[PDB]
């Protein structure tokens, strides 16, 4: 038990105010001037079990998300060094 | 973030982080994903009751002009200080 | 330390150094009390042949009496930086 409180009001009383939400997606550029990968974060963050049994990785995860609510808007910051 | 609605000078809400540690440096990291849609569903049912306007950040800007001028901001991180990057450790110098 | 005494400049040797940190924090602590014992049974062999005068540190200042003078010695430790107290742990200052 809890004081689990909700709220009650007008919709038409105000403007609604604009919400927005800003993810950042970012791994360092983790390559060895040869080319082998040394930092394999833009990776297992794609294809581990680490959401599981939810999803695969978090960077997957948001893009399924995207497709299950097809609704809800986000601003995204895809990294340049992580695309 | 519906308590933000009552309050009426506040026209923009905005959210911004890592959108990939926290769900990864957490305890229970999978419990995180169940967090993540159920949030997603409630802040769904605050766009079809008209409390709040869920958009990208692109479309706001075009939506509501800048109007008033800011004529200097500080030099800062996030975290109010720069020595994270020079001086948290001894070689940094 | 015999190899000082061909040097004909070398009139007094003096050797300065914590006395218990080098015998407690070697690999093999026991040991190091039998170098002690050996090292101070060869010492001795060097003193009754004539080479050197094993002596403390009163006899030296009242034998030999100081004749250069030195006007200027700048503040510096056995480390040459005063860093290991103040710098070296990001939360010293």
């Amino acid at each position: 038990i809890d004081n689990t409180c909700f709220l009650v009001g007008d919709p038409s009383s105000r403007e609604q105010m604009y919400f927005t939400i800003v993810w950042h997606h970012h791994q360092a550029p983790n390559y060895l001037p040869d080319g082998r990968i040394h930092g394999p974060w833009a990776y297992i963050y794609v294809w581990s079990d680490l959401l599981k049994p939810y999803g695969k990785g978090p960077y997957h995860y948001h893009s399924v998300m995207l497709n299950i609510h097809p609704h809800f808007k986000a601003t995204y910051n895809l990294s340049p060094s992580l695309l | 973030v519906a308590e933000k609605w009552f309050d009426k000078n506040v026209k923009v809400l905005t959210i911004a982080l890592d959108g990939e540690n926290w769900m990864s440096f957490s305890v229970n990291p999978p419990l995180t994903a169940y967090f993540l849609d159920k949030m997603i569903i409630y802040l769904e049912t605050l766009s079809d009751n008209k409390f709040i306007k869920l958009s990208t950040l692109r479309e706001i800007y075009n939506k509501v002009p800048a109007n008033r001028i800011l004529t200097n901001i500080p030099t800062n991180s996030w975290l109010g200080t720069f020595r994270k990057w020079r001086g948290e450790v001894p070689q940094h110098e």
